[PDB]
């Protein structure tokens, strides 16, 4: 179903390409042509696949991309957060930058245990920010709030991490906590409380932000307050990656 | 105020009911019978009309109403920085929230074509109603994008590709419009960005988008005139 | 499985700088130690006087607020372009307590809630230097409890984010404390926008009732560029007789300053700080700003150095001018280069010069320095001061002609590998787009070797497909057109090679093979463009028709 | 003006003679052909495509020697105006960028851009560093080696 | 054509927002007061639609229709002729 339109790209392919179709123009053609497939034979085919076909061009890209493994350490160091962008699953790749290369260069660059790295699954619907947050104040035992501090009904989460902000600026500039959230433009954690939860958390420069986005209409998400609390330095790192762990909490037969 | 004005140069209660009646005729159109509108712009407009009482005023009460005639032709009961992207994105709002989908083909463009093919004709016959005395429509994020592109200002230019795409300082500048609420959406707690089904729609008047248009040497007028 | 959870801590298992070697890796661990560290002062050195501007504002602007807070009716303050981050300061003023009470929208979803807290901060406060309700009857009553005068100052933050109803039915809610002689209330409104979009969301009483003493203030960090130009002037002085600046890195940094109007001055901070950055980490030359490092010199610094093209034009200018061809091979230096960079480059003073000369001796303030920075850089400075009608008599004190000097081009920040434009501004949709559509930029081209080599990538395939089609698509049509730039054989091949897996080797022979492999490979693909946001479903319960969402090239 | 001519015809020989003139690569020749064919009925000026097929396949076939003579490209345009029968170069330059839309992603365009290892003017080694966003990508403000070993030769030469 | 000042938009904002303060008009399918406190408490603590959009574009009702203008305005009133389409 090619169209019969002369443009393709820009504002002029956009209003090229949204034209009246009439009903003798249009196909009654349904899914019930197509071939029959269960979910094991799709399992066996994906995995094939995903497994086999272009597996050593990505390889060989996946070496090249570590190869920025320093610069971005080094951009780490200088306050920025990373996100990090493009077509494929990112989420190898950021357990295996954080957890494999920063957390013991970060370590041994501090002088005896590691960084921890907290994990944030946003591909996961039931990612919750008030758990998230929980695990934060067991890693890092912040100062509780006095009783001034909690106004009246306040976001207790939002003010402590207002306090945490406040006390972690005369403090040295140390990392304490690297902070791993695949998927930032996930189904919970694009929400407005998260969203604003996790920039300002990377106002703290003692934790350090490795984030990755899929959506293509992710920079959305952040007005100038938050591109300023984030501090983004955006790195596209496209890959063609199977994208299977982030499938499983969708349904691939619909 | 007034003993200062008989010292640098019954009767004062008379030039004070005069005011207070030539308020009353000048204003009582506009405030109706409401007293503490009256007394607003009684206590607005007494210094002003003291600071034209002269010598051959005091004792001649037309020629100091003809003396001090602005205070009585208008009320002036009033209080009387956005960037370049953010302005352009607000008439593209607008253009998206008053023009229907069906004729931008018809105004934005004009691209010279290799395929064959037809653009749009555009409307046949005008509407007689102005359609910004209405609510504003509803519109998706990329007809914005395009009208946006379409109306921002533009061997080495082989290279150049001379199209302003929307890069993350056009979604900030969006996403900063929506915080200030010069763009609206369907909902307004828990909003869901990113899904299709949420809508976008401008959320200024035709005078505040108008004066913007006016900052950015913009033609906002031409795209209505010829629609009704 | 941690993959299947919502969050988890990894303490990795510890089996120093980030500076990688130049020079191909034959530059010394010493060198990079001392770009490491040389790195380290230059960014102390801008940083502290950044941070003594940003407490200079934030001093002042108190200062100002507290001018304007001081010295029956409400005392009104407009701030435009605040950001309401500023802390303001009362005073301590004898038998009179001074509250100040911050309202924000999220602590404002009705006229109750804002009375609540008001007076509930209102109470903390007074106690804090037998309960009560929190209402305007503690207003009425605070010199009955406390002993002493009342002011309120309020402070609402983000005027452009509140519910304007319920800020009008506050407004006058506190319209009735001015009936008590112990209460006087300040209002501080921190507009965003501008004023007159701000009074058409008020009722026409309510700005009458505000008219009777109102001051503004524009508090904006762009008004009179009077903070950009200490950063810029900062950042200067940082890289006085070490790096120049290029005129189409000054172009940038204004283009970009002006698309961001709320927050600029940390956006230049970061722009500045990601330059530094960038030329500490690619050039090894930057061991020569200290001139201590002058016994560093290797071979491949100087081959590094010949390709300058300054050089380039000097030693062509030296073949037209001496004419003998023994003194031109001698150069083609060691000696040479360490001569020139010793250099002043007293554009930055002079930059200095005509700044104070035009702040404090001709009383004009509206000049941006990094315009002038940039005028002074392509030799049109007459024609940037040829616009007040004032420096017309010191057209001829302020000239200045730029020399292109020898050897800048090693130090120098620029933008001509568009790195500033990929990393801090990128053309994120455009880069997924271009990234889908040609796809051999992004996958190597290795010479399944097969199959790789003659069929695409799915995502790829597919996008390809995307692009030449309609608005709406047919999902069995647009599989049909998927399946037909698939190989039907190199494909029952390719899935053929492994006698390992059985099943797989089973579902091959069958007569519907291709096409459920086909199937397969195509569901997976449109659901990632569906996570991507590509496509959309225009139904719930068919999920037979999809249309497209994204255009390449908007 | 040719690029101005609606609805002409042409043959196929008249494609091999304009692509026999740029000296391109007969399989680069037929695909051309190829794809005019397969538009051919759709064109509102067929020297239009044309002009942009040849153009943007002579680009990328002389890739290296547009990179060390930069004045071979500001040949080509400059030759093909003579070809096309116009004075100004811009029609040639917007034939350019309005053919290249209507390839991108194309096959035999791919395979062209692979084989002849250009893409967008550049090789892959360059290009996936500049995506990826990298401080050590070979930013072009200094000449490159074969550029000052080519000019040094020619000086040595004019020396003596 | 067949003299009035003619009033400006700003002028008549608050003409229009007296007439809506005395109850000759009602904003569109508006609830108004609600039975009882629980109703109450909960439309307080929602945000309505109309209350965001400018003054200008707001829906309102009459709550006195034409017909009855005209057998209340009496026949000496110089808008009287207009109380007829």
């Amino acid at each position: 179903t090619k169209s019969a339109s002369s443009f393709l790209d820009t504002f002029e392919g956009y209003f090229d390409q949204r034209k009246i179709v009439r009903t003798n123009a249009k196909s009654r053609h349904t899914m019930s042509m197509a071939p029959d497939v269960t979910r094991e034979e799709f399992s066996l085919v994906s995995n094939f696949f995903n497994e086999n076909f272009q597996k050593r061009p990505r390889q060989k890209l996946f070496e090249i991309q570590k190869k920025m493994f320093p610069q971005y350490w080094f951009e780490l160091t200088q306050g920025f957060s990373l996100l990090f962008y493009g077509v494929g699953s990112k989420r190898n790749f950021l357990e295996e930058f954080a957890i494999d290369y920063l957390s013991p260069k970060i370590a041994y660059s501090q002088l005896v245990n590691s960084i921890p790295c907290l994990i944030l699954n946003g591909y996961n619907p039931s990612c919750n920010y008030r758990d998230v947050f929980k695990e934060i104040t067991d890693l890092l035992v912040p100062a509780e709030l006095t009783r001034s501090e909690t106004k009246y009904w306040g976001n207790h989460v939002i003010l402590q991490i207002q306090k945490m902000i406040d006390f972690y600026k005369n403090q040295p500039l140390d990392i304490k906590l690297i902070l791993v959230v695949h998927n930032l433009d996930g189904p919970s954690i694009r929400k407005n409380t998260f969203q604003t939860m996790l920039s300002f958390l990377s106002v703290i420069r003692q934790i350090a932000i490795v984030a990755s986005t899929d959506h293509i209409y992710a920079p959305l998400l952040w007005d100038n307050m938050k591109a300023q609390n984030y501090n983004f330095v955006f790195h596209d790192i496209s890959n063609f990656e199977p994208s299977t762990v982030e499938s499983t909490f969708q349904d691939v037969m619909k | 105020c007034l003993r200062k004005r008989i010292i640098e140069e019954d009767q004062f209660q008379n030039v004070a009911a005069n005011f207070i009646h030539l308020i009353v005729q000048a204003f009582h159109s506009y405030t109706g019978n409401d007293i503490f509108a009256l007394n607003d712009l009684i206590d607005f407009k007494w210094p002003k009309y003291v600071s034209r009482i002269t010598k051959e005023n005091i004792f001649e009460p037309l020629a100091l109403y003809k003396s001090a005639i602005k205070l009585f032709l208008s009320t002036d009961d009033n209080l009387s920085d956005l960037s370049i992207i953010s302005k352009y994105l607000l008439i593209a709002s607008y253009i998206c929230s008053y023009l229907e989908p069906r004729y931008d083909a018809s105004i934005f463009s004009r691209k010279t074509r290799i395929i064959q093919g037809r653009a749009a004709y555009g409307r046949r016959k005008k509407k007689e109603v102005n359609p910004r005395y209405l609510q504003p429509s509803l519109f998706a994020i990329e007809r914005l994008l395009a009208i946006f592109q379409a109306i921002f200002p533009i061997l080495s230019a082989l290279r150049e590709e001379s199209l302003m795409k929307a890069n993350i300082e056009v979604f900030q500048n969006l996403s900063e419009l929506h915080t200030l609420k010069l763009i609206a959406t369907t909902m307004n707690k828990n909003i869901d960005y990113l899904s299709p089904k949420v809508r976008w729609k401008v959320n200024v008047p035709w005078e505040i988008i108008k004066e913007i248009s006016e900052s950015v040497h913009f033609n906002i007028s031409d795209y209505f005139s010829d629609i009704h | 499985a941690d993959a299947q959870r919502s969050h988890y801590t990894v303490y990795p298992s510890l089996p120093h700088i980030p500076f990688v070697k130049l020079l191909s890796g034959k530059e010394s661990e010493v060198n990079v130690e001392k770009r490491w560290e040389l790195y380290h002062q230059l960014h102390s050195h801008f940083h502290d006087q950044v941070d003594h501007i940003i407490d200079n504002i934030e001093a002042d602007l108190k200062a100002e607020i507290s001018d304007l807070l001081y010295s029956r009716c409400f005392n009104t303050i407009f701030l435009l372009g605040s950001d309401s981050t500023t802390k303001i300061e009362l005073k301590d003023e004898s038998s009179r307590y001074n509250v100040l009470i911050e309202l924000t929208p999220k602590e404002s979803p009705n006229v109750r809630m804002m009375l609540r807290r008001s007076m509930y901060k209102l109470y903390s406060a007074a106690d804090a230097e037998n309960d009560v309700s929190y209402d305007l009857s503690l207003v009425e009553n605070f010199k009955r409890l406390f002993g002493k005068d009342l002011a309120m100052v309020f402070n609402f933050k983000d005027v452009d984010s509140i519910n304007f109803n319920t800020l009008d039915n506050f407004i006058i809610l506190l319209k009735s404390a001015f009936k008590y002689d112990h209460v006087k209330i300040s209002l501080i409104f921190n507009i965003n926008t501008n004023l007159s979009n701000i009074e058409k969301n008020l009722r026409q009483s309510t700005i009458r009732l505000l008219k009777r003493n109102y001051h503004k203030l524009d508090v904006s960090s762009n008004k009179g560029f009077k903070y950009g130009n200490q950063i810029f002037q900062s950042f200067l002085d940082t890289v006085d007789g070490k790096l120049n600046l290029s005129d189409r890195f000054v172009e940038f940094i204004l283009s970009k300053m002006a698309n961001n109007t709320n927050h600029n001055l940390q956006l230049l901070t970061k722009m500045l700080d990601y330059s530094l950055m960038s030329y500490f980490f690619q050039n090894a030359f930057s061991v020569f700003i200290d001139p201590v490092n002058v016994d560093f010199l290797n071979d491949d610094y100087l081959k590094i150095l010949s390709r300058c093209p300054t050089f380039m034009f000097f030693v062509e200018g030296l073949i037209k001018q001496h004419a003998p061809a023994d003194e031109i091979l001698s150069l083609l230096l060691e000696e040479f280069f360490v001569e020139f960079l010793v250099r002043e480059n007293p554009i930055n003073g002079h930059a200095k010069f005509v700044a104070r000369f035009l702040e404090e001796e001709l009383n004009i303030t509206n000049f941006n320095l990094i315009e002038l920075y940039h005028n002074l850089l392509i030799g049109k400075l007459d024609s940037y001061l040829d616009r007040w009608s004032a420096c017309k008599e010191y057209k001829d004190r302020l000239h200045f002609e730029p020399i292109d000097t020898i050897f800048q081009e090693l130090f120098t920040l620029d933008n001509r590998s568009g790195l500033l434009t990929q990393s801090i501004f990128p053309s994120y949709k455009s880069n997924i787009e271009d990234n889908l559509l040609s796809w051999e930029q992004v996958l190597p081209s290795l010479d399944s070797g097969d199959l790789d080599k003659i069929m695409a990538p799915v995502l790829g395939q597919l996008f390809k497909l995307y692009r030449e089609a309609n608005m709406t698509i047919n999902i069995y049509d647009f599989y049909i057109a998927f399946r037909e730039t698939l190989p039907k054989e190199e494909i029952l091949n390719f899935i053929r090679k492994d006698p390992s897996n059985t099943k797989l080797l089973e579902l091959a022979e069958t007569p519907d093979a291709f096409d459920k492999v086909a199937l397969i490979l195509f569901m997976q693909a449109i659901f990632a463009f569906e996570n991507m946001g590509l496509i959309k479903f225009q139904s719930t319960k068919s999920y037979d028709l999809v249309e497209k969402c994204v255009w390449r090239g908007i | 003006s040719l690029l101005v001519k609606k609805y002409c015809k042409m043959t196929t020989e008249e494609i091999i003679r304009l692509c026999n003139d740029f000296e391109l690569p007969r399989e680069v020749a037929y695909k051309i052909v190829d794809e005019y064919n397969i538009n051919a009925s759709r064109l509102v000026c067929p020297w239009q495509l044309v002009c942009g097929l040849v153009l943007n396949c002579t680009f990328i076939v002389f890739n290296e020697r547009r990179r060390k003579d930069p004045r071979i490209d500001h040949f080509i345009v400059s030759k093909m105006c003579s070809l096309m029968l116009t004075s100004k170069v811009d029609d040639v330059i917007e034939c350019v960028k309005l053919v290249k839309e209507l390839i991108i992603g194309e096959k035999w365009f791919r395979d062209l851009q692979i084989r002849y290892d250009d893409f967008d003017g550049i090789r892959y080694d360059e290009i996936i560093f500049r995506k990826l966003g990298s401080m050590l990508q070979t930013t072009n403000i200094l000449v490159t080696d074969d550029q000052y070993n080519i000019w040094k030769k020619r000086i040595e030469m004019d020396l003596a | 054509s067949r003299t009035i000042k003619l009033w400006l938009k700003k002028d008549v904002k608050n003409v229009w927002e007296n007439l809506v303060q005395l109850d000759f008009f009602t904003e569109k399918s508006a609830v108004g007061l609600r039975d009882n406190a629980t109703a109450a408490f909960y439309a307080s603590n929602y945000q309505f639609q109309g209350t965001m959009i400018p003054f200008d574009l707001r829906s309102y009702q009459m709550q006195i229709i034409l017909q009855e203008l005209r057998r209340i305005i009496p026949k000496s009133n110089m808008y009287y002729s207009w109380t007829q389409l």
